């Protein structure tokens, strides 16, 4: 996350890592129940053998309220392609169920028609992750979020060098110092609607960080809830 | 504005309108309140919800 700030104590349950064979995170999740993890279908190809870690703030120190798991199935849309990033989309089902507790809570999966009208006619979303501060820079030690606003869809399409499906939206700024980066891919895109906090999106794909006339793109949830319920149950 | 385009149609969660009536609901780990509009988390660590302790 580039700007933003850090989360504070319990602020941000729901996140994830998927972390390698060395435990070093290179992707993000969003913690849907004590089985399931929401994330995007390209960082599967960023590690061969990987883990799944909670309830972790400060990757420096293990304070005592994390926790690793194993994954029993990984649930990848068929449809994904490495060409356009459309379908970037996967759900994860863990060998053992994750203990809720400080820090770790999941977040809330939303009814279509409500979110596409009631959450994503918001102001804005909040996004987070272990990753980059800045363009160039190393992996973020502490988990940030940072609050982005909802994007005109026509604004996006004309920005944008590669094409924008319907499976994705837009968020942050024009030009503002603001915006997710490399290693917060897979991470959560959440809706606060009074005081409880729903899934609205999957980090993506973005044209480097924060560039001017540049955006971020995030996988469209919504068009997705239908598939994450069958992927639940199957 | 009227019934769910005015403001929520007073619901805590999600707004459906049936037959030209409000009608609320709740995401899964919530039940609906006798008032038919509030949402009442059923145990602890409900969806949603910053974690205070
Ligand atoms: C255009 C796209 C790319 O190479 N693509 C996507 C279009 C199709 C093409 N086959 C691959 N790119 C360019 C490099 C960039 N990688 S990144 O690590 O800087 C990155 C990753 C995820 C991001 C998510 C958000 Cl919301 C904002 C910024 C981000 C930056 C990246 O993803
Ligand atoms: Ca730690
Ligand atoms: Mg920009």
């Amino acid at each position: 996350i580039v700007g933003g700030q850090e989360c504070k104590d319990g602020e941000c349950p729901w996140q994830a890592l998927l972390i390698n064979e060395e435990n070093e995170g290179f992707c993000g999740g969003t913690i849907l129940s004590e089985f399931y993890i929401l994330t995007a279908a390209h960082c599967l190809y960023q590690a061969k053998r990987f883990k799944v870690r909670v309830g972790d703030r400060n990757t420096e120190q293990e304070e005592g309220g994390e926790a690793v798991h194993e994954v029993e199935v990984v649930i990848k849309h068929n449809r994904f392609t490495k060409e356009t990033y459309d379908f970037d989309i996967a759900v994860l089902r863990l060998k053992t169920p994750i203990t809720f507790r400080m820090n770790v809570a999941p977040a809330c999966l939303p009814e279509r028609d409500w979110a596409e009208s009631t959450l994503m006619t918001q102001k804005t979303g909040i996004v987070s992750g272990f990753g980059r501060t800045h363009e160039k820079g190393r992996q973020s030690t502490r988990l940030k979020m940072l609050e982005v606003p909802y994007v005109d869809r026509n604004s996006c399409k004309l920005s944008s060098s590669f094409i924008i499906t319907q499976n994705m939206f837009c968020a942050g700024y024009d030009t503002k110092q603001e915006d997710a980066c490399q290693g917060d891919s897979g991470g959560p895109h959440v809706t606060r609607f009074k005081d409880t906090y729903f899934v609205t999106g999957i980090v993506s794909w973005g044209e480097g960080c924060a560039r001017k006339g540049k955006y971020g793109i995030y996988t469209k949830v919504t068009a997705f809830l239908k598939w994450i319920d069958r992927s639940m149950k199957t | 504005r009227k019934l769910c385009s005015l403001d929520n149609g007073d619901c805590d969660q999600f707004c459906h309108e049936e037959q030209n009536s409000v009608v609320c609901s709740c995401a899964r780990g919530y039940t609906l309140a006798d008032n038919g509009k509030a949402c009442i988390p059923t145990g602890p660590y409900p969806c949603g919800k910053q974690t205070l302790e």
